[PDB]
């Protein structure tokens, strides 16, 4: 029922979460922010870390 | 990074 990232659908796969605490939306699907592997350290969404 | 596997 809930649902996460940009694109607002389902949780599926391995998703990230936005080390921003106030990130709005948080989690986010691999494929929608173009990751294959588990990042080392921070990681920021688009919108945290200033993407348009 | 803080990620999960999605379950359930
Ligand atoms: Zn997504
Ligand atoms: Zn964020």
């Amino acid at each position: 029922e809930p649902t996460y990232c940009l694109c607002n659908q389902v949780s599926y796969g391995e998703m990230i979460g936005c080390d921003n605490e106030q990130c709005p939306i948080e989690w986010f699907h691999f494929s929608c922010v173009s990751l294959t592997y588990k990042p080392k350290g921070k990681w920021y969404c688009p919108k945290c870390r200033g993407d348009n | 990074a803080r990620t999960k596997q999605t379950a359930r």
